[PDB]
């Protein structure tokens, strides 16, 4: 296949195909961030929904 | 409120009746399970 | 009747464009070995 | 062989590209008559005085309609159940004004579609098949008889038959609900179960068979080339499909007999559509859907509205507005 | 064939019907009493036939205010007296 | 030799228990007058 | 109108008679199995 | 134009019926 | 400040954690007791 | 330059032609009224 | 052998009701949506949200009970039990229509749980996932009708209420307000549903009437064995039959069964797209060219024009009681009526 | 295991369903929801 | 400008009809053995 | 029935495609003003 | 519509130039 100048520069970034961390790896950390993201999305959903009403947050054009 | 007991009267009294007619065999199931 | 001025071209292309697509694929299939 | 024996062998020949048969000798002229007249009427028929009130409704394309609004308008209310063929009219212009084409189309159609059922029996007999495809077809056939013939008979006029068009169909449906509360009739409800269930079961059976197709092809080709027409082997693993669907629900909920499964696929929409047809055909005699208007009364006697009462308001709105110039007396009796 | 006892073996056994000739009526009777003591009305807030309207009221107690709907219902209920 | 309490037993009684209770409630409703 | 009435009556009678006589013409024996 | 358009599309459908029936790929037993 | 709907929000967050938590403790526990024979 | 080995022949059988044309013409017949409006 | 793998072992055990990981989502959500519906229709009123009786406890029957939508004044509030509207009071939550959102939200997550179950079981037994793919259509219908439609509208009030007659009101509302029968997306839906029931009827009947004689009984169900390799019915005879009756016939069993997936699934997807339009009132209400002509020519009448008058009757006669938040007073002289009736 | 015949169970349970639905049909004509 | 109402469809078909004819014949030529 | 021996394959090479398309587009560009008028 | 039509046909011609130049059938010496 054709070597090019830019291709030889970018070569290390396409060199670890199929490479993995053993076992569960960082899965428990990922799950925690997913849990926090779910809570974050619930919070902003409930603010837009007026289910969560906070001081200083008038969800309206008049704000 | 006296009416929660009356509704829970036949529920409680028949749960206790079925846990008596099944207790010699609910024991045997959980024992071999251990 | 006072119809949409683009209704004729919209209908004609809605027919003709995918119909010719299918005809192209049919005809070149028949010509394969 | 004489000419009659040769003709009979042609008529009943299984080698004809389309099977004629004895039902076919009725079906073919009748259906061609109904089709030709329908196509000409739908394109070009002048407006028809459907309600008998000198208020002609324009149904054809040349008279301002599109595909959606166009229709062959039912014959005039002044005609009622009277037979109105071309020869009974003083001219074609009068026949057209009074809705002659409708009677011609539906009569040829119903005769033709009845013979289509007979023709399905006939060919199955000639081919050595079992004979009951025609029984399945009797469901939509009965439905067509219900809306084109039985409903007009019980109501006393072919003007109450379903129009031959798309918006005309919707008008028929809305007025029917106004006058009969068809949604609250259990036969219609069984019809709905027949058709939703039928579409459900169609999706289910299609999906389960497709899911269990046995690999005979690669990724670069349609899996449909894995089946050869007239191959002896089964093309899907019915044990795998049963093993899936009996774990999706539970084991005894799932068919493992393909013959039972296919009978169920026949029987469910067919029995449901039979109930739908009987629904229409019994509302033809004004035995209506359930009336719960003011069924719920408080301790004083105040009416407490239910959802059925909200349906009644909608029903009233269609009723007071339908055929808005045709009624002269307070009760809509037919 | 999943190892559970067959249903037609269970419901034809006498031990099942010793148990269920007591538990099935007791549940049915417990449901009967939930209505006939009137507890069903007080748990769910469903009006009794004499509590839809005040005595000369014709209007519906419809909820019109989102964040004070709980109070609108209570004011409607306190007008039933 | 079979067990008594299973995931199946639980699934049956989560439906059958409230069902019989609700059937008694609705039966009693047949004898309410206005 | 009278000529049209007679023409339809003739045509209809013709096809009805084909149907009736055709089903009378040993129809049960036209089957692939028992040609009795 | 409208009427011509609807009749044209309809007439093509009838023609397609003709080809789909009389000029189908013949089912071959293999 | 903590508004009532915010405390209500924390109630629903805690109640979901308790439902999912007690479900997953029970599922883990039964799974540990009733293992598959390999 | 060597040719691309990922290339694949494409097919549409006659029944697929007839089905597709049926689909396109019926959608045309259905939507034409709405396009004219 | 970690705790995950042992939990996976237990969840995927062969049992009478398969559980799975999807069953953690499916089984509570389905049970609550089902149980919420029975609870609401047995015991819960709609008196404060709609001014309706909607329970067996109030005298309704199976056709007329419903769990009705919340009041229009609630907007699109989630109406959580702990939310700012019910404030934790279960009795008030039932009175404000919180059971509607409870059923809708748990029904939604249960439907997800059910499609996840379809994937999980298909993956475990080793079949392709077309049943899950076909289930996308009822999900698309549920999401468009029960969620997207009211979200586009003013509130959850205008969603369908979960009841037989309540749904019938939803049908007649869509005629009178949206002219939904005129909508080409609904028409595609009707074709898929009716075409689906036709294929169901015809395929079942075709198989049953082209069966091979595989046994001596006149009742022919016993002649099937699931371990047979041979086709139980004659595709060749079926093909010849339908080619001669109808002109065309299936000749590929795989295409036949795919088409049976495709037809009702495509139809339901098409109707869902129409309902999304109706969320924004983007109706196919009228044909502009006919309205121009009917306005200027008082003799031009069609079935479409007649239907518009029916629709005007529906709106006027139903709106005061169907939308009690509006406080419509329509005096008798403003209601459209024809002569006599 | 096989004490009570399943046909007896089926018959009594089938008749229990009839009585309960028949009561609900009776309640359509009496009391609440009867329109009287 | 007040142009012929059929000029757009006349131009669109005058392009599209012989163009698709040539494309059909080109594509089926390429697919021959 | 024996197939027809008069049948012939038809060809259009790529340059003929490009020439024909050039022809059709230029005639379109030329006549479009007259069709709009 | 007119202006769009003229520019469209023109733009197709320019595209055809591009293919006729850079994707011609290559002249092969044989
Ligand atoms: C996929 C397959 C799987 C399916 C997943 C299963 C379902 C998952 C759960 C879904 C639950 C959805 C609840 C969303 C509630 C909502 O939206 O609630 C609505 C609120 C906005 O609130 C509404 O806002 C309106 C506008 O108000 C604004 O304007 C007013 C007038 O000017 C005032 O100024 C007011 O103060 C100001 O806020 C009115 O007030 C309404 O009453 C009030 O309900 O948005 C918000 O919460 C959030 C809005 C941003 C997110 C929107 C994404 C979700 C919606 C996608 C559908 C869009 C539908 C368009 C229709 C086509
Ligand atoms: C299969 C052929 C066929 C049949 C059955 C029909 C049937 C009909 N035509 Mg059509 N028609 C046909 C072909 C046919 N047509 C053709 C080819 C044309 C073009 C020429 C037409 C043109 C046409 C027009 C223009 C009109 C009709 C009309 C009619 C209707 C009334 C006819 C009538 O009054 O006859 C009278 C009946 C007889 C003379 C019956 C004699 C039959 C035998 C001898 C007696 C047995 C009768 C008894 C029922 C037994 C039946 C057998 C049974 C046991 C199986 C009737 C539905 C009219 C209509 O549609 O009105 C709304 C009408 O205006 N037809
Ligand atoms: C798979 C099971 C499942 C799912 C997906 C749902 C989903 C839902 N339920 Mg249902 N519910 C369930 C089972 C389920 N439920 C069961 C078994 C019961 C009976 C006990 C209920 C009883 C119930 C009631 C009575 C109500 C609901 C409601 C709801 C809705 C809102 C829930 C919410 O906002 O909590 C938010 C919490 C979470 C989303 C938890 C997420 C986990 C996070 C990411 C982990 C971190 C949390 C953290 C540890 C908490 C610490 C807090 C601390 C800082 C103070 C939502 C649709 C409400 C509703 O329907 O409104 C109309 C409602 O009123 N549920
Ligand atoms: C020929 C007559 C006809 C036919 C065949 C249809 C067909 C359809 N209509 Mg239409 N309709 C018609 C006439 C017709 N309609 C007329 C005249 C009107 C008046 C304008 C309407 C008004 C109308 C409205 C308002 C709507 C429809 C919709 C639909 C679609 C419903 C799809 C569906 O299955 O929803 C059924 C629901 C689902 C598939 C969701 C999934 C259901 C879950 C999986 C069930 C779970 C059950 C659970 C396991 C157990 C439950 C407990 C049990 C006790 C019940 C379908 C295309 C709907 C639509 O377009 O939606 C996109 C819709 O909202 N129609
Ligand atoms: C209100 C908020 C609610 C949230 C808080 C509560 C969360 C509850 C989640 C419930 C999840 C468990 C479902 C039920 C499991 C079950 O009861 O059977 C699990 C087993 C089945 O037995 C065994 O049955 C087995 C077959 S099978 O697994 O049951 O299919 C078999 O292997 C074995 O021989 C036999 O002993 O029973 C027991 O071992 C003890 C039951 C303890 C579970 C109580 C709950
Ligand atoms: C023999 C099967 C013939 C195929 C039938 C095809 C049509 C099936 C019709 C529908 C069901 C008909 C009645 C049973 C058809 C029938 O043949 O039944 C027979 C079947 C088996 O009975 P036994 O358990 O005695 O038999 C066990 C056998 O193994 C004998 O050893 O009975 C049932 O399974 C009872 C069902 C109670 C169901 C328990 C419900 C628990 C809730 C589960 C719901 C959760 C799953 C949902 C997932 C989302
Ligand atoms: C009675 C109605 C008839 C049921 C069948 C209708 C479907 C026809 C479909 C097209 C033919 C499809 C097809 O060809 O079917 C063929 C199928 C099997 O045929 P066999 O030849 O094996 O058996 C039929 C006879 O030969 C007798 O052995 O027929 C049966 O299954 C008959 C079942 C009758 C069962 C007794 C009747 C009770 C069922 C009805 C109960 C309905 C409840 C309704 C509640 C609302
Ligand atoms: C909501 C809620 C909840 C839940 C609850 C539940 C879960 C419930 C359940 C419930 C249920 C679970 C119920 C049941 C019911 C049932 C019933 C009521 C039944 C009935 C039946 C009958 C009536 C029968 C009839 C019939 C049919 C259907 C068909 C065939 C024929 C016959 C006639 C047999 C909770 C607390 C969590 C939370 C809060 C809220
Ligand atoms: C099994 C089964 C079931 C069930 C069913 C049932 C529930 C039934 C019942 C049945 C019944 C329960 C029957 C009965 C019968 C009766 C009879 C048949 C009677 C008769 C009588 C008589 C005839 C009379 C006479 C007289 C007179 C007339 C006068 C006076 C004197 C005297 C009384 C003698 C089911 C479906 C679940 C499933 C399958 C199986
Ligand atoms: C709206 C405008 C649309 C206009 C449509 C124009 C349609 C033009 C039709 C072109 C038809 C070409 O017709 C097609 O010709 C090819 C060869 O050329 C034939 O193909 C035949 O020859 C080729 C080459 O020898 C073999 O590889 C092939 O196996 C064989 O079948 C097809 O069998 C025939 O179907
Ligand atoms: C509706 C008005 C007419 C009413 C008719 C009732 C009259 C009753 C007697 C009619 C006689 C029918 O008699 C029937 O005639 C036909 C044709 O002539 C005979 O002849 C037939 O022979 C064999 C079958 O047998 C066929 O393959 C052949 O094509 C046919 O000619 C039948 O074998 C005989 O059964
Ligand atoms: C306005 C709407 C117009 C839309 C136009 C749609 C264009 C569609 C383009 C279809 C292109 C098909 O592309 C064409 O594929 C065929 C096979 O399928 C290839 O053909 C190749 O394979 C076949 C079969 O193995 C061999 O016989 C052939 O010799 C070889 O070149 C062509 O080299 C390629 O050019
Ligand atoms: O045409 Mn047709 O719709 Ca049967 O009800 Mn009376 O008549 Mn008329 O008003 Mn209503
Ligand atoms: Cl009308
Ligand atoms: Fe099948
Ligand atoms: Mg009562």
């Amino acid at each position: 296949a054709r070597r090019t100048w830019l291709g030889d520069i970018l070569r290390p970034l396409n060199s670890e195909y199929g490479k993995v961390a053993p076992g569960w790896g960082t899965t428990p950390l990922m799950a925690v961030f997913m849990g926090l993201f779910l809570v974050f999305l619930l919070i902003i959903l409930e603010i837009y929904n007026s289910t969560l009403i906070l001081d200083g947050v008038n969800v309206s054009w008049k704000a | 409120d006296w009416r929660v007991l009356v509704v829970l009267l036949p529920v409680l009294l028949a749960a206790g009746w079925a846990v008596r007619n099944i207790l010699p065999y609910a024991v045997k199931q959980v024992q071999k399970l251990l | 009747m006072e119809v949409n001025q683009l209704g004729l071209i919209a209908t004609a292309l809605f027919v003709l464009v995918p119909s010719v697509f299918l005809i192209i694929l049919y005809v070149q299939t028949e010509s394969q070995q | 062989a004489n000419l009659w024996e040769r003709f009979c062998n042609w008529v009943t020949s299984t080698d004809n590209r389309l099977y004629v048969g004895w039902f076919g000798v009725i079906m073919i002229p009748t259906l061609l008559a109904a089709t030709i007249c329908f196509v000409i009427a739908f394109i070009a028929a002048p407006p028809v005085d459907i309600d008998g009130i000198r208020e002609p409704v324009s149904g054809s394309l040349l008279y301002g309609n599109n595909i959606i609004t166009g229709a062959v308008v039912p014959s005039s209310n002044a005609i009622g159940l009277h037979f109105y063929p071309i020869w009974e009219a003083a001219s074609l212009d009068e026949w057209l004004y009074n809705g002659g084409p409708y009677q011609l189309i539906i009569f040829h159609f119903l005769l033709g579609a009845s013979c289509y059922m007979g023709r399905q029996w006939e060919l199955s007999y000639r081919l050595g098949m079992r004979p009951w495809i025609c029984v399945a077809y009797s469901a939509p056939l009965a439905s067509a008889f219900a809306v084109f013939l039985i409903y007009p008979i019980g109501q006393g006029s072919f003007s109450d038959g379903m129009p031959l068009g798309i918006s005309g169909t919707f008008n028929f449906m809305i007025v029917f609900q106004a006058e009969h509360n068809i949604l609250m009739h259990p036969f219609h409800q069984l019809g709905v179960a027949g058709v939703f269930g039928g579409a459900l079961f169609c999706a289910m059976h299609g999906s389960l068979v497709t899911s269990s197709l046995i690999r005979e092809t690669t990724e670069t080709e349609s899996a449909n080339y894995g089946y050869k027409f007239g191959q002896e082997e089964e093309t899907y693993n019915i044990v795998a499909a049963h093993g899936y669907f009996g774990r999706l629900i539970f084991q005894y909920a799932s068919f493992n007999n393909s013959r039972s499964l296919h009978f169920f696929l026949a029987a469910w929409p067919v029995v449901g559509v039979w109930f739908a047809a009987l629904g229409i055909s019994t509302m033809a005699f004004n035995l209506n859907g359930f009336n719960f208007n003011h069924s719920v009364i408080d301790a004083k006697g105040n009416v407490i509205n239910t959802w059925a009462d909200i349906i009644n308001r909608a029903n009233l709105g269609m009723e007071v507005m339908h055929e808005r110039n045709a009624h002269n007396f307070p009760l809509d009796l037919a | 064939t999943t190892g559970e006892r067959p249903f037609s073996d269970i419901i034809t056994s006498v031990r099942y019907w010793v148990i269920h000739s007591i538990t099935i009526p007791a549940l049915f009777i417990a449901g009967w009493l939930f209505v006939s003591t009137g507890l069903a009305y007080d748990v769910f807030g469903t009006p009794r036939p004499d509590s839809y309207y005040a005595q000369e009221q014709r209007s519906i107690p419809l909820v019109t205010d989102r964040f004070e709907a709980k109070q609108q219902v209570e004011t409607f209920l306190e007008q039933l007296k | 030799s079979y067990p008594i309490f299973t995931v199946r037993w639980v699934a049956v009684h989560t439906l059958a228990v409230p069902t019989i209770f609700f059937l008694g409630a609705i039966a009693a409703m047949q004898f309410i007058q206005r | 109108m009278e000529t049209l009435k007679i023409t339809v009556y003739i045509v209809v009678t013709f096809f009805v008679l084909l149907f009736v006589f055709g089903f009378l013409s040993g129809d049960p024996a036209r089957n692939p199995k028992r040609k009795d | 134009m409208e009427t011509i358009t609807y009749v044209f599309i309809f007439a093509c459908i009838i023609a397609l019926f003709f080809f789909a029936i009389f000029f189908r790929e013949p089912p071959r037993i293999t | 400040t903590i508004t009532p709907s915010l405390k209500g929000f924390f109630i629903g967050l805690l109640s979901g954690a308790v439902v999912l938590g007690l479900t997953f403790a029970v599922l883990i526990a039964i799974s540990q007791i009733d293992k598959v024979q390999r | 330059m060597e040719p691309n080995p990922n290339r694949q022949p494409v097919e549409l059988n006659r029944t697929s032609l007839y089905l597709g044309l049926l689909l396109i013409l019926v959608l045309a017949l259905l939507f034409s009224s709405y396009f004219f409006n | 052998r970690g705790w995950f793998d042992i939990l996976d072992d237990w969840l995927k055990r062969d049992r009478f009701v398969f559980v799975g990981w999807s069953g953690i989502l499916l089984f509570p959500c389905a049970y609550l949506a089902l149980g919420g519906w029975l609870t609401g229709t047995t015991f819960v009123t709609s008196w404060y949200t709609h001014g309706l009786a909607s329970s067996y406890l109030e005298g309704c029957n199976f056709l007329t009970v419903a769990v009705s939508t919340p009041a229009n004044s609630m907007g699109h509030s989630l109406l959580l039990l702990w939310g700012p509207e019910a404030q934790g009071d279960f009795t008030r939550w039932c009175q404000l229509g919180g059971l509607w959102t409870f059923i809708a939200l748990h029904g939604a997550f249960g439907l997800i749980g059910f499609m996840l179950r379809q994937f999980e079981i298909a993956r475990l037994v080793g079949v392709r996932p077309y049943n899950a793919i076909a289930f996308s259509a009822p999900i698309a219908v549920f999401v468009s009708v029960f969620l997207i439609y009211p979200l586009g509208q003013s509130s959850w009030f205008f969603a369908p209420s979960f009841g037989v007659a309540a749904i019938f009101r939803f049908l007649l509302f869509f005629q009178g307000f949206h002219n939904w029968t005129l909508n080409p997306f609904h028409m595609m839906g009707v074709a898929g549903v009716l075409g689906g029931a036709l294929l169901c009827a015809i395929h079942g009947a075709t198989v049953e009437n082209t069966l091979f004689q595989d046994g001596e009984g006149a009742s022919t169900f016993r002649a099937f064995n699931p371990t047979q390799a041979e086709e139980t019915y004659s595709m060749v005879t079926a093909n010849r039959f339908w080619s001669q009756i109808f002109g065309i016939a299936f000749s590929n069993k795989r295409w036949l069964h795919f088409f049976m997936l495709f037809v009702p699934v495509t139809g339901l997807w098409m109707s869902a797209i129409g309902v999304v339009g109706l969320a924004l009132n983007l109706r196919s209400y009228d044909f502009i060219s006919q309205e121009i002509r009917a306005a200027e020519d008082p003799e031009f009448e069609t079935f479409y024009t007649k239907n518009l008058l029916l629709n005007e009757g529906i709106r006027a006669w139903m709106a005061p009681q169907d939308q009690p938040h509006e406080n419509f007073v329509f005096p008798e002289e403003v209601l459209p009526r024809g002569n006599a009736l | 295991g096989g004490r009570i015949p399943l046909w007896i169970v089926a018959t009594v349970a089938g008749m229990g369903v009839i009585v309960i639905v028949g009561l609900f049909f009776y309640g359509a004509y009496a009391g609440l929801g009867s329109s009287l």
